[PDB]
């Protein structure tokens, strides 16, 4: 199915709320665009149900964007890469 | 009645300044210098919204007035 | 709206029960779905059960989408998907008459809100999502009111 | 065919009229809705002819409503539970 999902969070603060209970074994990269923070989760070493599973949790604070990942990869604006959720907890929780 | 929030119109103004600080801080990083800015932002934001319906107390206080004087003001108001 | 019927509001509150009971910070869409089938009967509840989705069928998938814990129920409001499902029932009842929203509209609304956790529960349990929205609809009859129906009188009155 | 019918009465006085010779071994339930009284007869331990038979009689005092039964059960309004006709003879003949 899919092992990479593209999530939009309404503003950063939503991602923070989320980050603090999902960071995954999924390298993940977080952009800011339109002042809203997008989170691109890229599941590495997961199965499709396992991703739908996890992806539920993520989407307790987010929704699933229809925006193609290659649009991000070209014209995006990075804030934290690789372990974006992990980093957002650092750079936001307190 | 609802000429502001409770006069807590200033709150929204604050929340603006936060978002900015937050936003711009996170765009540069200012990692933990963004941290506290997020927390201050969405904390504030929700607080605003809590007190934006605190002049729903001003709704339960005020929100039916269609009285003599009220009407009368209108009757003079239009002409 | 705050001018919904009981039935809607009930599937929704059943969502929160599953929020903490399955451990979810925010009451996910998976719980709104559970809410429909866990109220047993109701046109939604029944509907899922028609397709063969009893509480049994649903919850196995649901726990496999968000397991326990998260029993904290961290700022339990809905998930944004699940919040959409509530908005959805309101319109899913407007179109189908109903100014006061019932169970049915929420199941219909789930289908609409088809990337939601609920939606995936049903599309994982072999029941087509539209097969479910159908099912609610075909039990959402919405009989005559403001008028009556029970027979046919008159001949000449017809053309005029 | 079915052994449960939803009949519409135009006024309460109609409900007495049905009650005043019909119960029918059929527990039966009387609703109020848009000032019309619906009467739901539910024949238990009767055959199709015995019910069609009876249903003739019923429709001397009532007419045959177009009401979908789960609609009634949900969005209706109770006056007397199963045993409604029995109850009505008290509650509308006195």
């Amino acid at each position: 199915q899919k092992l990479q999902f593209v999530l939009r969070f309404g503003d950063f603060e939503d991602v923070i709320s989320l980050s603090k209970l999902n960071v995954n074994g999924s390298k993940t990269t977080l952009y800011s665009f339109e002042n809203r923070y997008y989170l691109y989760v890229d599941f590495c070493n997961m199965t499709d149900e396992e991703v739908e599973n996890q992806l539920s949790i993520l989407l307790e604070y987010a929704t699933e964007s229809s925006i193609s990942i290659h649009r991000l990869e070209e014209y995006g604006k990075l804030i934290i890469s690789e372990h974006a959720l992990e980093t957002i907890k650092k750079h936001f929780a307190s | 009645s609802f000429t502001t929030p409770p006069n807590l119109k200033e709150l929204e103004q604050k929340l603006d300044e936060v978002r900015k600080e937050k936003d711009a801080a996170v765009q540069s990083q200012e990692f933990e210098k963004a941290a506290s800015l997020r927390d201050t932002e969405q904390r504030l934001r929700e607080q605003v919204e809590d007190t934006k319906k605190s002049w729903k107390e001003k709704q339960g206080q005020e929100n039916s007035e269609v009285t003599v004087d009220d009407i009368a003001m209108v009757v003079s108001s239009w002409t | 709206f705050g001018r919904f019927t009981e039935r809607a509001q009930k599937v929704l509150a059943l969502a929160q029960e599953e929020a903490l009971r399955l451990g979810h910070n925010n009451i996910g869409t998976e719980h709104i779905l559970l809410g429909l089938v866990r109220e047993g009967e109701g046109i939604a509840a029944k509907a899922l059960q028609a397709l063969g989705l009893g509480s049994e069928k649903i919850q196995k998938e649901v726990e496999s989408l968000i397991g326990r814990g998260q029993e904290m129920s961290q700022t339990i409001h809905y998930t944004p998907r699940a919040k959409k499902v509530i908005e959805l029932s309101m319109d899913e009842a407007r179109k189908l008459g109903h100014s006061y929203v019932g169970t049915e509209h929420i199941l219909l609304g789930l289908i609409r809100e088809g990337e939601g956790v609920a939606a995936r529960v049903l599309n994982n349990l072999g029941v087509s999502l539209n097969k479910a929205r159908q099912q609610v609809l075909q039990l959402l009859g919405s009989n005559e009111t403001g008028s009556s129906a029970a027979g046919t009188n008159s001949n000449a009155n017809t053309p005029t």
